[PDB]
């Protein structure tokens, strides 16, 4: 009853909303006279729509798909109709920071509980590029060229919407039913590696780096890009994500990421070095142009003399013989997910983990236009 | 004026069921202002043994919550799909409109006192001017139960 002039400051935007919505109704009178046509009863029926009401439990959960710190993602069928949706669980406090393009996962609308935000997405049946690299370490060469490119165009779109991902990873990239690639988006999920760490029987480097894949994750987030301008300071720009590409590119071809450090802090370290710390292994197979790319991806993000200045010119690399860059989205995919159903989770590590140091423990549509 | 009038080519039922849904929510944020702290009259809920006397305001809690129960119902208020509504709501919505008129009125008679010290008055003025204009427009409320509002109404 101190802040109850909040019912004042709100109820204006309540009247405000209420007004435009109705001047919107007058989007009618569209009036094609370019028709000498009917007559013939009427072509106008307006349902209209609704802001209705909603909730959880209006979705049956099928299986869990993946997990993250803020929360899990999920495969859900809407109880109401039946459908399949990618469902994201997020968190309100405590967690901080208080469209239209073929390339990125589709967030349609959102809704929330007491402590968790809920996101509803088109569901990608094909796992991610994390669980792929695992499945068969991509025997690549040409496999990789495809899954790049498709990555570039993904990325080059995002930048052109004035956005920098600053999260580009094996697990942050998803495979669709044609086995093509869409990246979704950071969600926006957050957190940072800073400032710096202080402490002060193998038989194969491959086998040694195979001390990777550690406790699922459910803690994370590791440097599978982390260009080294992020740590340190305020910075970046579009060139942020190209480093993540070379980071990534290097891994499908080599068998680990460049800086793979066996502790989460020996990256930064190595990565803060590269130069010295970048090394391609003695398991031989890489092209002269394929290596050339990585190094020019993985160099300093440097402007001044240079440009990059990029985002095409990457396409101008010899590493890409063809293709058109046009016909790309219809092309037979390196792996086309073979599925048992519209519910096949076959491509995800259903696992078990279940740890959320969060719970004690124990809707709206005010939108504008209409799909689809 | 133009706002509450049924828009061109909209089913009235939606247009009504939305409009009544807006209104409940607004009165309640307004009583949300007046939360706690608390001629003649008419009292109701009969027969049941009910409808007696002595609300002395501060009842309002179990009064509004029946709308809460009536307007959240799946079958009375078909949010779902294009499944239609019984339209007997036209009777029911008249109740929820008139039962809503009670707290409107009760807030006017006794508790309008505290409102003006907040300089939020014009808000409730308009919103109240909002409620009548709509339901009177659609004749959702008869002229005989507007008797307490009759001296306040005609100011125009
Ligand atoms: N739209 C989707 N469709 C299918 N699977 C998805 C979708 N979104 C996320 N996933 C899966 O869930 C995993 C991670 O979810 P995510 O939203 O990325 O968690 P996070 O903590 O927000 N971000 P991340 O650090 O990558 O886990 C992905 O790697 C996928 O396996």
């Amino acid at each position: 009853y101190q802040s109850s002039v909040k019912y004042a400051i709100e109820r204006n935007e309540r009247r405000v909303e209420l007004e435009t919505e109705l001047t919107s109704h007058n989007w009618s009178e569209e009036r094609k006279s370019r028709q000498l046509s009917s007559l013939g009863k009427k072509e106008s029926q307006f349902l209209r729509l609704r802001r209705t009401r909603l909730s959880l439990e209006d979705f049956h959960t099928v299986k869990v798909i993946g997990k993250g710190a803020f929360g899990e993602v999920r495969l859900v069928q809407k109880k109401d109709t039946g459908k399949i949706y990618a469902m994201k669980t997020l968190l309100k406090s405590e967690m901080y920071k208080k469209s239209d393009s073929p390339w990125v996962v589709s967030l349609y609308y959102s809704f929330q509980d007491a402590q968790y935000l809920y996101l509803i997405m088109e569901f990608l049946p094909g796992g991610d590029l994390m669980t792929m690299l695992i499945r068969w370490q991509l025997f690549t060469e040409d496999v990789t060229r495809f899954y790049m490119a498709e990555c570039i165009l993904a990325i080059e779109t995002i930048h052109k919407l004035g956005f920098i991902h600053r999260a580009i990873k094996p697990d942050n990239i998803l495979i669709d039913i044609r086995g093509h690639i869409k990246l979704s988006d950071f969600g926006l999920s957050t957190g940072f590696h800073k400032t710096h760490d202080s402490n002060y029987n193998r038989q194969q480097i491959q086998t040694w780096r195979k001390s990777r894949r550690l406790m699922a994750y459910s803690t994370v987030g590791t440097p599978d890009y982390i260009a080294p301008e992020i740590f340190l300071y305020q910075g970046y720009g579009q060139e942020c994500d190209w480093w993540s590409l070379g980071a990534i590119m290097y891994e499908c071809l080599i068998g680990w990421p460049p800086f793979c450090s066996e502790t989460p802090q020996e990256t930064y370290r190595k990565i803060m070095n590269f130069e010295q710390t970048l090394q391609f292994p003695d398991d031989i197979h890489i092209s002269y142009e394929a290596e050339d790319l990585i190094r020019r991806l993985l160099t300093h993000a440097d402007q001044r003399l240079g440009r990059h200045g990029g985002a095409d010119e990457i396409k101008s690399h010899p590493f890409f013989r063809g293709v058109d860059w046009n016909t790309i989205r219809q092309v037979e995919a390196p792996y086309i997910p073979k599925l048992s159903s519209i519910t096949d989770t076959r491509f995800f590590p259903t696992d078990e983990l279940e740890n959320v140091p969060d719970s004690p423990a124990m809707i709206g549509y005010t939108y504008s236009r209409f799909d689809y | 004026k133009t706002i509450v009038q049924l828009p061109k080519y909209v089913d009235l039922g939606e247009w009504i069921a939305l409009n009544v849904f807006e209104f409940f929510t607004n009165l309640n944020q307004f009583y949300g202002v007046v939360a706690e702290y608390v001629h003649t009259d008419y009292l109701w809920l009969d027969a049941n043994n009910r409808q007696v006397s002595l609300p002395a305001s501060q009842y309002i809690d179990l009064a509004l919550t029946w709308i809460n129960n009536k307007v959240n119902d799946k079958n009375l208020f078909p949010t779902k799909n294009g499944l239609p509504f019984p339209q007997q709501f036209s009777r029911d919505v008249q109740r929820i409109m008139v039962q809503m008129f009670r707290i409107f009125a009760h807030i006017y008679h006794h508790h309008f006192d505290k409102i003006v010290h907040l300089s939020l008055e014009a808000h409730w003025n308009s919103f109240f001017s909002h409620f009548i204009s709509f339901a009177k427009e659609f004749k959702i409320i008869d002229r005989k139960e507007m008797a307490p509002l009759l001296p306040l109404i005609e100011s125009f």
